[PDB]
């Protein structure tokens, strides 16, 4: 018929999105944000762990404002380094996304979203909140800046 | 009776489509 | 027609619209406030996100749960040539009635400026959950107790005849709707109900997001399916009287889809939430491209039956590609065609809203514009866009037919649904590419900060597509304002004749009695059986081994298990419901 | 028709659209290379203000000054149904060709980035002044040696009968441009001209500004004359057979009014330039809205023409205000029918290009966007809006009725307009925004340091406004190359009937045989005392009074009186010239 | 008839869009730049006149950069302060807006633009260049710090 | 024949012109 052209066109559609989604969160990995579970107490944070590149960020996400050292809203690291990404929120759902980068991850509390993003080229990145957390949600923000 | 236009208006989607989700699918590996 | 009934529908056709009023006065007002123009943090004593409580709740819990018990009395009681019940259909707008009033005070006081999502643990005054939940339980007793019988009754006395097929769309809906009421109905009352009023002190901050994204995606496709009744019963008649709805079997085939599709696919709304383990976010972005499907062959069915239609009454334009759509009805007055004005400018509509709901759900790109403004986007194209055009086609239309008026101000309808599309384009152009290239975030104020050329957090690059969005605002406004005016000259005055329930039903190109399909026991089963299969994985997470301690609640303006294993024995249960019908 | 007058009017209408190719394609890199995408300085070696020398150039002097002559070679020598001359046709096609190489060239090489306005004392390669000059000069050699003879010769042997409208039309425009010419044909020849291959060594930068939109604003005048030639003549005959041209004296009017205050009106694109008196912009910012007002005469008489032509083949519609516009063939193909998409999709177009030249000559209100990117949104929405797509259908219709082909592709011709119109609504509004609320400035890199985000020059708020901009870009890319595919189908093959040179020429319901006007001598000399008595203090300024020293010449990559009487004295004594006729 | 009615109706428009930049041109002067004559050799430039408000700016604008004092191409000025801004070039047809206010002027080679504007609000305020005056003309702004 | 069409789209006209003019002349005023 016609109908059946119609659906082998939606269905290859669809596959080829499909395949490539599945292959670049395969190969050349982009994880969305898993399962991530050894400690993770986490009010605090920030750890330069093999020194020039690898990084260890800890954002806690306090009740509008971002935590990224003890109390420390902005943050300045290396360029080219390859940071790995935690958030946690405190009280309650928090947005995290980095506008430079694709780290778009939920703090939820009690759970620690994971994601290892490296910051290639220089400049400021802005750690904005997309969900809503309260009044007080419009200025909730802070810099990772990449000099 | 036979739909051929309908045919040809889905060959123009998922030409839109596959070109949209393109575009967004290459910020997200321009994005690093 | 009865006599109170006709009162039933004309409430739930019109109070929803006279409270979607304050849903779009809101809607302008928020397209002002993220675009840097009415700055502050509040207007006439509704800060920004009180009336986004509003402008969500309002329209997309309070004004299609409504409509669509409205459209679905008018259009069983139609199909089936039944008369409803009054006993019945009384108290279930009671109950509605009662549940929006208790969801609008304590929305409009301030006690629930939650979010329309109610994501814990932001608790709301216990008056908007019991209202929430008031509201939309109290649309099953229509579906329970008046039209399973007397579709029970219609049927088994021809006996051997298809259930109609606008009358099989009500109740492919209504079995969604039924089932997908279990998650959130045990999420609220188990987890928020307790929670305010504190009974309990705790909650699970990620179980309370998933049984909710187990409610908030099959309730878009619970306002979808009306639409496509509409889109294939109604649309080819309201173009030429000769219409016929192309293969009849395609659009039960659809609407079977949609029954087993749109169930399991709620956890590709939260991709980036920690918890649920990656890899089932997989599998539910492959039912997303699967419940994607079921509108691509609507796509295809509707854009046939407009084509079967329009080339029967001009036999000139047989087997022409592309010439007609230009012998389309766009802009006709004069009878069932202005109709036409509003299906259309929401096919378009949706025509966008689909594909970036696809981009969306691929769950890698979903991290381009997850809560960006992009989201706005994609459910305002195909909410606003596809189903708040065809209910409005629609309400215009019994208003008119069940009351007597012909219909009032008929070219500021028919010019409505072009100011629509037009402001949607404008806007969801601008967010759309403000939210992918500058992650111009959602559900911030972002006028009084972000876009404040004072404040200390500033990011100009925003303004751009900030204030090339108020236009669209402002456009749509004014198409609002036209059907409007036209709905409401159309409810006044003055009765010409008698208050019929009419509604043009094509009826059927390609029929056929399939049996496979039209079987809703086997296949609600199906999608019951579904569903949890699909929802093991993720409430194992977010219940144990996605969680680590558990939440207290805080106020909006202030920084103060067997919850799963019911709601799956409940689901699992539901079958014997389902089953003895 | 003749066999080489069908190849002259051939060649005016392909060779023009041949060339305005490259002037699309570098608009389309134009606003990739302002919106910051295409950054670097330069593609395919030609750099941002080479090709904006060029998209200036081709599209506004070589394209529309030569399809101009076609077209009215056309339709003068139809509608007084005379013969034209071919050795008057070949040595003007021959100045035209020649100007516009020498021009073309030395401004693809790069000797004549100097801009389309040749803003002084900025010179060019003098094969750019003497190519301009003799192309806009070797167009006159048609008016006044083929076809005001036998226009002369029709006339007296009626030899009561007015001069038809076609043909009255394009006299006021070509009497305008024989006018026009004076100012920028004595700056060029005594000014630039002199100053290239150095003989004298001095400029008036001001002067040089003056005598040139002495030129540069009665030139959209004359554009825009043939445009609506069209529009009344040709449009009440696309739409239904029985359409009429309401009102031929008020086109009449019209003309006359395009006559005599087009030209006064040059001062009111210098509003900022600090020589010139103040009081004497604002006279001009006053006969600019005089010469604003046949314009909205034409809105009136075009659009009741449109509305007696509806009307009249559905008698229904009568004395229906506003439902006929949706009776219109928009998008109809099949007959003279394609051209209302051409005609409309430029009166919308020419709708907003009307208030925003409004605006624009608001002299006070001249500040907040001259030379902002609002002015493309000015002359876009107008010259590429309607006088562009008029001359697009026109060049469709006549390679069609002059060669026998009927016309091919016509759907993807139908669809044009409308891709044009919308590029040009997503690409103006977004830059007309940008223009007044952010100042985004006009000619100038603006995407490799204005917007390269790494540049010490950064301005961030521009960036919105400038990447919403691309979609009208490439849109409107899309818009043209349809057209343009359907015109080189339909130039290419197959003749199937004699090559005619017909014209739907719709004809006069209100007939008039008014003497007042009608006249063009008496009227000339109006618009020539006029515009004599509107210069003299402006170029008494900018010669003396106005300068305090002479400039040197400033190649565009290296920091390096009696010139006024003469073309005083050369317009005043054009009247001997126009009176012998 | 109806011409007459449209005739009209364009009629009252125009006039009263006219009768109104007549207003504001006049009353609450914004005046569009005239022609000025005093000496104005003109190759420098900056006075502080009256001392805390009145100004006297003469930003000459040399091909490719502005010249606000003796070769600096940003200036800092105190707020609510009335300038006198003028306006030369050295060289070629020189545009100068000034993007916070409405001051947009073009520095022909041999006139002294004048215009008289008062910078009520503080913040900064970017003296771009729209007309064209070569290569490196994208390159050619400077701003008027008011702090 | 009364052209009863063109005058309400003039008086469309001219006050989409004086609601564009306005806001541009707003503008102007309140760029001080
Ligand atoms: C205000 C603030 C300023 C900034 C806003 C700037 C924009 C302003 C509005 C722009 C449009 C104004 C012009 C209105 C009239 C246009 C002419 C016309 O509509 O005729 C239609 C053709 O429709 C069009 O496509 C024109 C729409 C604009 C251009 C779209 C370009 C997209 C691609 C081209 C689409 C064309 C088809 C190609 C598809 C591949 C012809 O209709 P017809 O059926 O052929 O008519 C035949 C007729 O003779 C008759 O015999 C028949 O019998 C019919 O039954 C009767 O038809 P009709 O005559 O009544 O025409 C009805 C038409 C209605 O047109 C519209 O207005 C829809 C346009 C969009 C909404 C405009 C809102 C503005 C106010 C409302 C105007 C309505 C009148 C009120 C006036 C006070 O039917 C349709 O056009 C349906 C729409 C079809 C296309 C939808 C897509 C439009 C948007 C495109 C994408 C935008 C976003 C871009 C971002 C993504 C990048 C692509
Ligand atoms: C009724 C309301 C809704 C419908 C319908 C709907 C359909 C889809 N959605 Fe959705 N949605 C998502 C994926 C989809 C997909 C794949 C589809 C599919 O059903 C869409 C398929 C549609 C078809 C593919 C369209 C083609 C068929 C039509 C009929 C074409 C017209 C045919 C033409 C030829 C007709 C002729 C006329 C002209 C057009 C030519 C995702 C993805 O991960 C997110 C969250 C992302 C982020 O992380 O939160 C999401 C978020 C939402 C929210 C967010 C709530 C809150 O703000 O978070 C709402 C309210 C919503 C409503 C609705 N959504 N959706
Ligand atoms: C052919 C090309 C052009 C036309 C025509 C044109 C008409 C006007 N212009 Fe202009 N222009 C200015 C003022 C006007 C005014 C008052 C009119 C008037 O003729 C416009 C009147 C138009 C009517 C008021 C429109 C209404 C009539 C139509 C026919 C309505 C449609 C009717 C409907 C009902 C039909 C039905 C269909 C639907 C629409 C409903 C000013 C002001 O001070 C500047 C410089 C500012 C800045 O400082 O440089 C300027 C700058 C330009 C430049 C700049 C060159 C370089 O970039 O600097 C160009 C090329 C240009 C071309 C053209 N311009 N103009
Ligand atoms: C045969 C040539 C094929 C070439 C195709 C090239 C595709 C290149 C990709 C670019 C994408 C843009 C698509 C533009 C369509 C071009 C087709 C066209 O203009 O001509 C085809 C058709 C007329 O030709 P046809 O119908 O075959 O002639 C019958 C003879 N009795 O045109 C028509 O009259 C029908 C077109 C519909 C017009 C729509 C008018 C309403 C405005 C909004 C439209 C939205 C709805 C349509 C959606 C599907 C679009 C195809
Ligand atoms: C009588 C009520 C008066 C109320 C007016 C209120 C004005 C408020 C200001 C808002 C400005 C927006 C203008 C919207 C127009 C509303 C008018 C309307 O929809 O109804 C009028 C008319 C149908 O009514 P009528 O023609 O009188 O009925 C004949 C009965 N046999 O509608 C029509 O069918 C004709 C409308 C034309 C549709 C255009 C379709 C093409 C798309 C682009 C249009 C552009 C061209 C039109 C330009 C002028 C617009 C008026
Ligand atoms: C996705 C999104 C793209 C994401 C951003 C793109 C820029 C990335 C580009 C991009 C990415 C970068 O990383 C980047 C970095 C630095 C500089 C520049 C860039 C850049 O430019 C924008 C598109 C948004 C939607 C899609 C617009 C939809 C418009 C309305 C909502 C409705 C109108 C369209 C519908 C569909 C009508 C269809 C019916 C009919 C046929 C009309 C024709 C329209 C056409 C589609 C044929
Ligand atoms: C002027 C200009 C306004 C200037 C800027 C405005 C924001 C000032 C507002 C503004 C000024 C500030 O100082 C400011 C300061 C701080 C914060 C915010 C602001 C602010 O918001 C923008 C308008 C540009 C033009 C005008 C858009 C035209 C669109 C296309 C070019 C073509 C489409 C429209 C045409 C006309 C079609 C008409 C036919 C038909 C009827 C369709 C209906 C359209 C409608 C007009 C009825
Ligand atoms: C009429 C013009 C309308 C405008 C200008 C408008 C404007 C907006 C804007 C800008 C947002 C984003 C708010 C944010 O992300 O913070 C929004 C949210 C939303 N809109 Fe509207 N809207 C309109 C109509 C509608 C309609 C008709 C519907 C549905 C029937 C609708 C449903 C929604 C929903 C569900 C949200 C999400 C609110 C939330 O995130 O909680 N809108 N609206
Ligand atoms: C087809 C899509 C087109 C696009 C995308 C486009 C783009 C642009 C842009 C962005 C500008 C501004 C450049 C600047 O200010 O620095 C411009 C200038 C201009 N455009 Fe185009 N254009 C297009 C078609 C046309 C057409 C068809 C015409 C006239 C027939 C035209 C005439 C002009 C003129 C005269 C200028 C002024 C150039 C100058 O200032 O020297 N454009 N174009
Ligand atoms: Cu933290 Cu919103
Ligand atoms: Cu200095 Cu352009």
């Amino acid at each position: 018929r016609a109908e059946k052209t119609g659906l082998t066109l939606a269905l290859i559609l669809l596959l080829t999105f499909f395949s490539l989604i599945v292959y670049a969160a395969k190969g050349l990995k982009i994880d969305i944000p898993t399962c991530v579970t050894d400690v993770e107490p986490f009010q605090e944070g920030k750890l330069i762990k093999h020194g020039d590149k690898r990084y260890e960020l800890h954002i806690l996400a306090r009740m509008w404002y971002f935590d990224f050292n003890k109390g420390a809203t902005e943050i300045k690291i290396p360029v080219g380094s390859v940071v790995d990404i935690f958030t946690t929120s405190k009280d309650v759902v928090h947005g995290v996304h980095i506008h430079g980068t694709n780290y778009n991850v939920m703090a939820i509390p009690g759970t620690v979203g994971y994601m290892r993003i490296k910051f290639e080229k220089p400049g400021v990145y802005h750690v904005v909140c997309h969900e809503f957390c309260g009044v007080g949600h419009h200025a909730m923000q802070g810099k990772i800046i990449v000099e | 009776f036979f739909p051929s236009g309908t045919i040809a208006f889905f060959i123009f989607m998922m030409v839109f489509y596959a070109v949209l989700w393109f575009m967004i699918y290459w910020v997200l590996l321009e994005r690093g | 027609v009865s006599n109170a009934i006709k009162f039933i529908i004309l409430t739930e056709i019109i109070f929803p619209t006279l409270l979607l009023v304050f849903g779009i006065y809101h809607g302008v007002m928020q397209v002002f406030y993220r675009s840097g123009i009415i700055k502050a943090e509040s207007f006439l004593g509704i800060d920004y996100y009180q009336g986004l409580t509003l402008h969500g709740v309002i329209n997309v819990i309070v004004y299609t749960t409504i409509f669509i018990v409205g459209f679905s009395n008018a259009i069983v009681a139609y199909s089936l040539k039944k008369p409803l019940r009054e006993k019945v259909q009384w108290i279930a707008l009671g109950m509605m009635v009662i549940g929006t009033l208790m969801a609008a005070w304590a929305m409009f006081t301030g006690r629930a400026t939650v979010l329309y999502t109610f994501y814990p643990p932001l608790i709301a005054h216990w008056t908007f959950y019991l209202g929430a939940v008031l509201l939309v339980l109290g649309s099953l007793v229509p579906f329970f107790f008046d039209w399973i019988p007397s579709a029970i009754q219609w049927k088994r006395e021809n006996p051997d005849q298809k259930l109609p097929l606008a009358v099989f769309g009500t109740f492919v809906n209504f079995i969604l709707w039924t089932i997908m009421i279990v998650p959130v109905a045990i999420e609220i009352l188990f987890q928020l109900l307790p929670l305010s009023l504190g009974l309990v002190d705790e909650i699970n901050p990620l179980l309370a997001r998933t049984l909710f994204w187990f409610f908030g995606h099959p309730v878009v496709y619970f306002w979808l399916l009306p639409a496509y009744v509409a889109l294939y019963t109604i649309l080819p008649k309201i173009v030429s009287e000769k219409g016929k709805l192309y293969s009849d079997p395609a659009a039960r085939l659809a609407f079977i889809l949609f029954l087993i599709f749109s169930l399991p696919v709620g956890l590709h709304h939260q991709f980036t939430d920690p918890g649920i383990t990656n890899t089932w976010k997989l599998i539910h972005a492959l039912f997303t491209f699967g419940v994607a499907l079921p509108s691509m062959i609507t796509a295809f069915t509707v854009a046939t039956s407009l084509e079967y239609s329009v080339k029967a009454e001009h036999p000139e334009l047989k087997n022409s590609k592309f010439y007609w759509w230009t012998f389309l009805p766009f802009m006709r007055l004069e009878g069932n065609k202005w109709m036409f004005s509003y299906f259309f400018a929401g096919l378009v509509l949706f025509f966008i809203g689909g594909i970036t709901g696809i981009v969306n759900a691929s769950y890698n790109v979903n991290l381009v514009v997850h809560n960006t403004a992009y989201v706005p986007g994609h459910f305002h194209t195909t909410v606003g866009g596809l189903v708040l055009l065809v209910f409005f086609a629609l309400s215009l239309y019994m208003v008119s037919k069940l009351r007597g008026s012909e219909v009032k101000l008929k070219g500021l309808a028919v010019l409505a649904p072009y100011f629509w599309m037009q402001g949607m384009f404008m806007f969801s152009y601008a967010m759309m590419v403000g939210g992918v290239v500058v992650g111009f975030p959602r559900r911030t104020n972002a006028g009084l900060t972000y876009l404040n050329p004072d404040s200390p957090l500033y990011r100009p690059e925003w303004t751009g597509y900030a204030q090339l969005a108020a236009v669209g605002g402002v456009l749509l406004a004014i198409g609002f304002a036209f059907y409007f005016a036209s709905l409401i000259a159309t409810a006044l005055a003055p009765k010409v004749r008698e208050s019929t329930l009419e509604f043009p039903i094509a009826d059927a190109y390609h029929d056929a009695p399939a049996p496979l399909l039209n079987n809703l026991k086997t296949w609600t089963v199906a999608a019951i059986i579904l569903a949890v299969l699909s929802y093991i994985p993720p409430l194992y997470d977010a219940s144990v081994r996605g969680v680590f301690f558990k939440s207290p609640a805080y106020n909006e303006k202030f920084p103060m298990g067997a919850e799963k294993k019911e709601e799956k024995k409940e689901l699992s249960k539901a079958e014997g419901g389902i089953t003895q019908k």
